[PDB]
DNA sequence: CTCGTGCCTGGTGTCTTGAATCC
RNA sequence: CCCGGUGUCUUGGGUG
DNA sequence: GGATTACACCCAAGACACCAGGCACGAG
């Protein structure tokens, strides 16, 4: 249970849009802004 | 200066103008690279040279 | 809640004052003590809560050496040790104290 | 000898069960109530014991002979995850579930509470009952400067200066020992009792600043 | 009003894909029309 | 009174003494809005002061609670929080006063109210458009699907108008593809679709000849019978009630090992409750659900036989507007359960001490007060931790740029379909909008055609009890559902009251 | 064609979970439960609509 | 003088179940 | 005695 | 299962709950 949780945090640190499992959440309830989400979409590093 | 603006300057062929807009007139930055490994891993003290 | 430092049982502290330690009231006499005595033989600090339902046939109970005691809540680890004067008095009674603090 | 009490194949099985974090003690309690309430009836709860280890968050262990008894123990318990997640423990892993587990005088600990939280202190004395102790620590004082404290609005650490206290705001007790605002300072250090449960004794890392001082 | 408001985004997407498909295509000094890989798209621009 | 009592229980052995702890919620009382200073002093709050000090214009709500203590060897009014008051309503301190005093309270007589004040900011609730409950709608399905026609209905009770469940009946088989063209249904909390005949049997009417007598009321037409042919044969081997109910209980696949002795009794709840709960939920009334089920299948086949068009989703008679009343009740319902659970979790610790609780201490008014304030201030319709999977924009800051804009803003309606998907239906001005929503007033841009505005003479139904209507229908000659046979009644008219096939009359013209 | 499916059901005898395999032969309307552990076998009739939960239900009633 | 009881603050923290069509 | 800067994430309505 | 719904500008309104510990106040 411990080792899988380290795998989990390292995964959602890089990509928090993994299909088929719940997203990592901030205390505020909104999803964590992972590095992958920083680069994609209209406002990310590349298009924005 | 959005994506569609960028395309218009290409069509005009004004390559020099487009470079300046996106660098000198904005967020131009100087970095050091290693000629061997190509990474930005250089530690540069400019007063000690 | 406090844990007896002789048998490991977990009870509300006032119980130790009202009725003594069910398992070791006889030698410990907490029923007829003052609060200073109760607090020297029972601890507010303990860890590992154990429901023992069947003391005589539980392996868990045998390991914790509570297999001869009454069904109840017990603690795996009880912090503190019995005062040397009480240990000496228990030994006068043929009782051997094996500390439960680890 | 403890070695004669090791478990065997004749002993009941132990299952682990996942429960809501922080509700492990409650589940152990609830299991005991159910066991005692059903003793001697036609439908006894056929578990022997149940327990929860602090080191093992969100997991209760239950001793029985049949898996069905585990389901019976947990039925209706609002603190237990409904998924059929009950896992078997090996006999060779039983003892490692019930393992129970310094602060010598002249050694260093870190304080865990109050204006001295995080500060390094020497463990000068230990209370007889064993409940507390006495620690030697570098004071954080103002000499009553703005009187008519918290850890976020405390003062910088510095040795007690009795002549500063004399000048600005004090009871001599002994050689180098003063009581100032009802605390004791000996040769510049505060001597104050803390609960043992309020001091860290393990894995303490001295800081740069502490290496410079001590 | 609905049509103008809806179909403006339809054609806006069309223009974006067209530009990215064609942006690197340049006339070179030998008259050929080539992309950034030097692939020949037309041997002579506009055939004239 | 939706969940009127809390109940505990505890068998004690040490002389078994069952001690049920019970708490009953009674009458509600309301007080006028009151400002309580940090001092402790109180006074009546009027609107302008709330606007100037960023306060919330709200009324304290008190609830009677009653304790009782069953014991078997075998009082003061409590405050639940504050509810924001709509200005100029009956519970606002401005409703009285009259013309002479209004000017002294700095209130303008042209201000017609209809909005709330939350932290000094004026918030108006936007009417939310939804589909009607308790109506059957038939739609056609796209080509790459084995289904060609679907009947759908969303369950909802009358008491409080809150959603319950949703149910579908799908007709499989494409044009000359799908072989056996049978019909299966979808039930709440069951995995994969179950054939229609099986659920008919599972309700107590196994006789095939009786089954077809409940659906088709025209034995003469072969077509309304050839399409039901494969449904009989694919559910032939299930020949009695018990094995029918069992199969449904296995479909759910919840708690593997339910068994027949009980897996039937779990499925009987999924049939009695949840499945069509708007008809009835008391026992021994399964005749109404069986008759209704036959009606659905009949409607499904009429569309598949091209004898009736598929329903028009935009027909305004199939639509409802949720205004301030219904919207608050749904939110208040969610929050009152949250308060309930916190009372229940608090009793299990405070009774292990065996100490008489003070009652008020076990009611934290922050649950309702912060809940209503947060949702009205942000528009996020749900619990704060679940900003996701909820609806946004229900509350908006009242536009005060000009007087005309205030009138329009208080009469706005919203369809919550979404910007994504242009579509060629919703945004469009449907014929049935005539006289009910404005044909001209609609925003430019992404909301165009989805946000609408009520015509000048429109009104919204407040709601009325259906019970007096039933009494009027039976007094005039309506005949019960147990007396009805398609051979005898081959021509009478069916009668629906809020989507329920109650009684059928033989002479509708006089009625 | 036969269907060989693994399930997450507990064997009623050996109590090993996730070790019951279901073989459904629809051509002859014969379903077969197998353990992978103690390997106890149980046969029951199946229709065309049945699934591993249908014969595992029949196995619970065949014991009691 | 000493014990019972309410308020402020910091470390910690998760779950009763409840929009459509191109490749 | 030069130099001297302050916000991030969402929601609702507009403009073209 | 995923992939997407043209580009640019402005306005206003909201941001973390629960339990253990100490400290201060009141009563005997
Ligand atoms: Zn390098
Ligand atoms: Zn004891
Ligand atoms: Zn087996």
């Amino acid at each position: 249970e411990v080792e899988q949780l380290l795998q989990f945090h390292v995964a959602t640190y890089m990509d928090n849009d993994i299909a088929g499992q719940p997203q990592a959440l901030q205390k505020s309830g909104r999803p964590v802004k992972a590095i992958r989400a920083r680069l994609k979409g209209k406002e990310g590093r590349l298009r924005g | 200066f959005g994506e569609m603006e960028r395309d218009c300057m290409i069509a005009h062929g004004a390559a020099g103008f487009l470079k300046e807009r996106l660098m000198e007139a904005s967020d131009a930055f100087r970095v050091h690279v290693c000629g061997i490994c190509g990474l930005m891993s250089v530690i540069a003290n400019l007063k000690k040279n | 809640e406090r844990a007896c430092m002789l048998c490991g049982i977990v009870l509300p502290g006032r119980v130790f004052m009202q009725n003594g330690c069910p398992n070791c009231d006889s030698v410990l006499n907490l029923r007829d003590s003052d609060q200073a005595t109760v607090n020297e033989c029972t601890s507010s600090s303990f860890e590992g809560l154990v429901a023992v339902g069947d003391n005589e046939h539980s392996w868990v109970a045998k390991w914790l050496r509570v297999d001869r005691f009454q069904p109840g809540l017990y603690a795996v680890r009880v912090d503190g040790r019995l005062p040397s004067d009480i240990v000496a008095a228990l030994e006068q009674y043929g009782v051997y104290y094996r500390p439960r603090d680890g | 000898p403890q070695r004669l009490l090791i478990p065997t194949v004749d002993d009941p099985g132990i299952w682990g069960v996942k429960v809501r974090l922080g509700k492990e003690k409650d589940v152990v309690r609830q299991i005991l109530k159910k066991k005692l309430a059903r003793e001697g009836t036609k439908n006894p709860l056929e578990i022997y014991s149940a327990f929860q280890r602090d080191s093992f968050k969100g997991h209760v262990y239950i001793e029985a002979r049949k898996a069905e008894a585990i389901n019976d123990a947990l039925k209706g318990n609002v603190n237990v995850f409904s998924n059929n997640s009950k896992f078997l423990v090996g006999i060779v892993e039983y003892k490692d579930l019930l393992r129970p587990v310094k602060l010598t005088r002249g050694s260093y600990v870190r304080v865990k509470n109050g204006k001295f939280k995080g500060d390094l202190a020497q463990v000068d004395e230990v209370l007889e009952n064993g409940l507390e102790a006495r620690l030697k620590l570098v004071p954080r004082l103002d000499y009553g400067k703005d009187l008519s404290y918290t850890s976020k609005f405390r003062p910088a650490q510095r040795l007690f200066s009795e002549a500063e206290a004399r000048v600005h705001e004090i009871r001599r007790d002994r050689d180098g020992f003063v009581t100032y605002g009802g605390e004791e300072y000996y040769e510049g250090f505060l001597y104050k009792t803390f609960r043992l449960q309020n001091l860290i004794v393990n894995s303490i890392n001295p800081t740069l600043n502490e290496l410079s001082l001590f | 009003l609905i049509d103008t408001a809806v179909k403006t985004a339809e054609t806006g997407y069309i223009q974006r894909r067209l530009v990215k498909a064609l942006e690197d295509i340049m006339v070179h000094y030998d008259g050929t029309t080539r992309n950034s890989l030097g692939d020949i798209i037309q041997f002579l621009y506009g055939e004239d | 009174w939706e969940e009127p009592r809390l109940i505990l229980d505890q068998p004690a052995q040490h002389d078994n003494i069952n001690k049920r702890y019970e708490i009953r919620f009674g009458k509600i009382y309301l007080s006028r809005p009151t400002m309580t200073e940090a001092d402790g002093t109180t006074h009546a709050m009027f609107p302008q002061e709330a606007r100037l000090r960023n306060l919330t214009y709200s009324s304290p709500v008190y609830l009677d609670m009653e304790k009782s203590m069953f014991t078997s060897i075998d009082g003061n009014k409590v405050h639940i929080g504050k509810v924001p008051i709509m200005l100029r309503s009956k519970f606002c301190s401005l409703r009285t006063l009259d013309e002479v005093d209004l000017y002294k309270m700095k209130e303008c007589p042209y201000d017609m109210g209809g909005y709330f004040v939350i932290n000094g900011s004026e918030k108006v609730l936007i009417a939310q458009e939804r589909s009607a409950a308790n109506i059957v709608q038939v739609f056609k399905k796209a080509a790459p699907s084995p289904i060609s026609h679907v009947a759908e209905i969303r369950s909802a009770l009358e008491k409080g108008s809150r959603l319950i469940s949703t149910m579908q009946i799908k007709l499989y088989g494409r044009e000359d593809k799908g072989t056996g063209r049978t019909i299966k249904a979808t039930l709440p909390y069951v995995k994969q679709d179950i054939p229609i005949v099986i659920v008919f049997r599972a309700l107590g009417v196994v006789p095939d000849g009786e089954i077809l007598q409940h659906i088709c009321y025209d034995e003469n037409d072969w077509q309304m019978l050839e399409m039901l042919k494969p449904c009989i044969e694919e559910g032939f081997v299930i020949q009695d009630k018990e094995v029918a109910l069992d199969f449904i209980g296995r479909r759910g696949s919840a708690a593997l090992g339910i068994r027949r002795e009980k897996r039937i009794q779990y499925a009987k709840d999924i049939l009695q409750k949840e499945l069509l709960p708007h008809i009835t939920q008391e026992e021994g009334f399964e005749t109404r659900k069986t008759f209704f089920l036959g009606y659905m299948v009949n409607r499904l086949l009429l569309c598949a036989l091209e004898r009736k068009d598929q329903d028009d989703r935009d027909h305004f008679g199939k639509k409802r507007l949720d205004l301030a009343g219904p919207l608050l009740a749904n939110l208040f319902r969610i929050l009152f359960r949250k308060l309930t659970r916190e009372i229940y979790r608090y009793m299990q610790r405070c009774i292990e001490t065996d100490r008489d609780f003070n009652l008020n201490l076990a009611v934290k008014s922050t649950t309702i007060t912060s809940g209503l304030k947060y949702s009205l201030a942000t528009g996020n319709w749900g619990e704060q931790k679940k900003a996701m999977s909820s609806r946004a924009g229900v509350s908006q800051v009242l536009n005060r740029y000009t007087y005309s804009s205030t009138l329009s803003h208080l009469r706005r309606t919203n369809t919550p379909i979404g910007r994504d998907g242009k579509l060629a239906k919703p945004r469009q001005l449907h014929n049935t909008h005539w006289g009910l929503v404005c044909p001209a007033e609609t925003p430019e841009g992404q909301a165009c055609g989805l946000v609408k505005n009520l015509s000048l003479l429109s009104g919204i139904s407040i709601g009325s009890p259906s019970e007096p209507i039933i009494n009027f229908l039976e007094e005039w000659g309506m005949e019960p559902l147990e007396d009805y046979d398609p051979a005898q009644h081959t021509k009478s008219t069916r009668i629906f009251v809020n989507g329920v096939w109650t009684g059928i009359h033989r002479d509708p013209s006089m009625l | 064609i036969k269907q060989k499916l693994e399930t997450q059901f507990t064997c009623l005898f050996c109590n090993h979970d996730n070790s019951v395999v279901c073989t459904l032969d629809k051509k002859n309307s014969i379903g077969l439960l197998e353990c992978k552990k103690c390997n106890l076998s149980f046969q029951a009739p199946i229709n065309s609509l049945s699934q591993p939960i249908d014969i595992y239900s029949d196995w619970i009633d065949a014991c009691e």
